[PDB]
C-alpha cells in the first residue's frame, strides 16, 4: 500500500 | 520556540500570502458571528 | 475523516504524518509548530494497554504531503526525531487527560509553499475563539468510515459543543484539558475524525489577524461519526505552559 521511500531515511 | 510560535506562523504561502481563500474557510468565519 | 472532502494543495501546510519504519505505516497525524518541533497526541506514541511504546528510532515524520501512500519527491521532507517528550501527567489509565506530546527533529526543515508552521494560541485568542457554535477544522489521512482509507489529505469543519452536552454523551470523565466538537443528531450535518487521525490539528482562523491557530489535537472519540457522540480534543492553550517549558529548557 505505501510506496517505498529513499533508503537514507531508515538508516 | 518561546510562547506563541515562530513569527510568521499561520499565514499559508498559497493562500493568505497571495490573498487567496480556500473553499470552506468562509464557513468558519461565518460561524464566529461572522468575521468582517 | 468521515464526511470531509479532499483538501487543497497547501491548505494545511502544517499537517505532518508520523510514519513507522517497519512495518512502514501511517500511525497518526501531528502538526508543525516551528522549524524543529512537532506536536501530536501522546497516545500515538505510548499506550500501555496495547503495548504501544515507540521511541525516536521507530518513527519518521513526513512533512509537505497531500497523497497518503506516495513519496512526493521534491515536495515532502522526511525527518528523524532527536527527542520525544510526553506530558508528565498524561493519563492513559483512565481518560487520556493531558494527551499531548512534543517531538524534536534531528535537523530543522526548510519551509516551502507546502511546509509552513501553525500558531499556538495565546490566552486572548483562546478566549475569543473557543466558544460553542464556532467552527474549527480537522485534517488527516485516517479512515473514511468507522469500519476505506483516502488517497489525499481530508478536511472537515466542525462546531465546538457546549461542555454539558459533551459530558452527557459519554460515561468517561471529561476534564478541563479537553473539549468536544461535532454536529448534533439534529443539525443535519455530519463529520468527525476517525482512526488514523489522532495527533492531528483542530484549527481556527482568527478574524483579528487572519492567522490559523491550533486549538486542539485529535484525542479520542467512541466510534466514528456516530449520532449522539462527539470527538474530544486536547485543549492546547491549557497545556501551553508545559509546551513552552520543554521548548526553552531543551
Ligand atoms: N471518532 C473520533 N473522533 C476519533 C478520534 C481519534 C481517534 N483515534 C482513534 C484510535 C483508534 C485506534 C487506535 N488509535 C487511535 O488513536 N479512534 C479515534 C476516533
Ligand atoms: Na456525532
Amino acid at each position: 500500500d505505501f510506496e517505498e521511500i529513499p533508503e537514507e531515511y531508515l538508516q | 520556540t518561546f510562547g506563541s510560535g515562530e513569527a510568521d506562523c499561520g499565514l499559508r504561502p498559497l493562500f493568505e500570502k497571495k490573498s487567496l481563500e480556500d473553499k470552506t474557510e468562509r464557513e468558519l468565519l461565518e460561524s464566529y458571528i461572522d468575521g468582517r | 475523516i468521515v464526511e470531509g472532502s479532499d483538501a487543497e494543495i497547501g491548505m494545511s501546510p502544517w499537517q505532518v504524518m508520523l510514519f513507522r519504519k517497519s512495518p512502514q505505516e501511517l500511525l497518526c497525524g501531528a502538526s508543525l509548530i516551528s522549524d524543529r518541533w512537532v506536536l501530536t497526541a501522546a497516545h500515538c506514541l505510548l499506550y500501555p494497554p496495547w503495548d504501544k511504546n515507540f521511541t525516536e528510532n521507530d518513527l519518521l515524520v513526513r512533512i509537505g504531503k497531500h497523497s497518503r501512500t506516495r513519496y512526493e519527491r521534491n515536495i515532502e521532507k522526511i525527518s528523524m526525531l532527536e527527542k520525544i517528550y510526553i506530558h508528565p501527567r498524561y493519563n492513559w489509565r483512565e481518560n487520556l487527560d493531558r494527551d499531548i506530546a512534543l517531538m524534536k527533529l534531528k535537523k530543522p526543515v526548510a519551509f516551502s509553499d507546502y511546509i509552513h508552521p501553525v500558531c499556538l494560541p495565546d490566552r486572548e485568542t483562546a478566549a475569543s475563539l473557543l466558544q460553542a457554535g464556532y467552527k474549527g477544522r480537522v485534517t488527516g489521512w485516517g479512515n473514511l468510515k468507522e469500519t476505506g482509507q483516502p488517497s489525499v489529505l481530508q478536511v472537515v469543519n466542525l462546531p465546538i459543543v457546549e461542555r454539558p452536552v459533551c459530558k452527557d454523551s459519554t460515561r468517561i470523565r471529561i476534564t478541563d484539558n479537553m473539549f468536544c466538537a461535532g454536529y448534533k443528531p439534529d443539525e443535519g450535518k455530519r463529520g468527525d475524525a476517525c482512526e488514523g487521525d489522532s495527533g492531528g490539528p483542530f484549527v481556527m482562523k482568527s478574524p483579528f489577524n487572519n492567522r490559523w491557530y491550533q486549538m486542539g489535537i485529535v484525542s479520542w472519540g467512541e466510534g466514528c461519526d456516530r449520532d449522539g457522540k462527539y470527538g474530544f480534543y486536547t485543549h492546547v492553550f491549557r497545556l501551553k505552559k508545559w509546551i513552552q517549558k520543554v521548548i526553552d529548557q531543551f
